[PDB]
């Protein structure tokens, strides 16, 4: 049981982490087009 | 992953801002990963848990204290290396959005 | 077994930290 929540919150961090650099890719591009 | 990354320098963004006519960003015009590789820097791990495989139906139910311990080191890992470090991504990216 | 539930007190706050860190990031409406 607890290697299991452990695996799993794991990947459901790994998965945050992938949305905070889609974010960044997402700010990068309007900062372009305002330069 | 493909790549054998090396640690990056140490946070382009204890920047006080200067005014005369230009804007501090035709520095980060010239690489067009410049936020991204900031992000992908602020997130970057020292310290992971491993990977665990799932006990057997026939082991030895383990002493109630060592479990404890386990958990008391992985929360930590979490903690110290993957919250911390996703808000900090998220005041840079406010930081960025608010510019 | 007070070890017992000590580990079902933490289990419960980690998940509730990593719902509520989940809450702030898709709450982040970055325009």
């Amino acid at each position: 049981q607890l290697e299991s929540l452990i695996n799993k919150w794991s990947l459901e961090l790994e998965d945050q982490e992938r949305h905070f650099l889609q974010q960044a890719t997402q700010v990068n591009a309007w900062d372009r087009t305002l330069i | 992953l493909s790549t054998v990354h090396p640690a990056s320098p140490p946070l382009l963004c204890t920047r006080e801002d200067v005014e005369v006519a230009e804007s501090p960003l035709r520095v980060l015009a010239e690489t067009p990963d410049s936020f991204e590789k900031h992000i992908r820097s602020i997130l970057q791990r020292s310290v992971a848990n491993p990977a665990f495989l799932k006990a057997s139906e026939k082991d030895i139910a383990p002493p109630p204290e060592e479990c404890l311990q386990l958990l008391s080191r992985a929360t930590q890992v979490f903690r110290e290396q993957y919250i911390l470090k996703q808000d900090l991504a998220k005041e840079e990216i406010q930081r960025r959005v608010k510019l | 077994d007070p070890v017992m539930a000590g580990i079902g007190e933490e289990i419960a706050h980690f998940q509730k930290e990593l719902e509520e860190l989940k809450a702030r990031t898709s709450k982040a409406c970055f325009q």
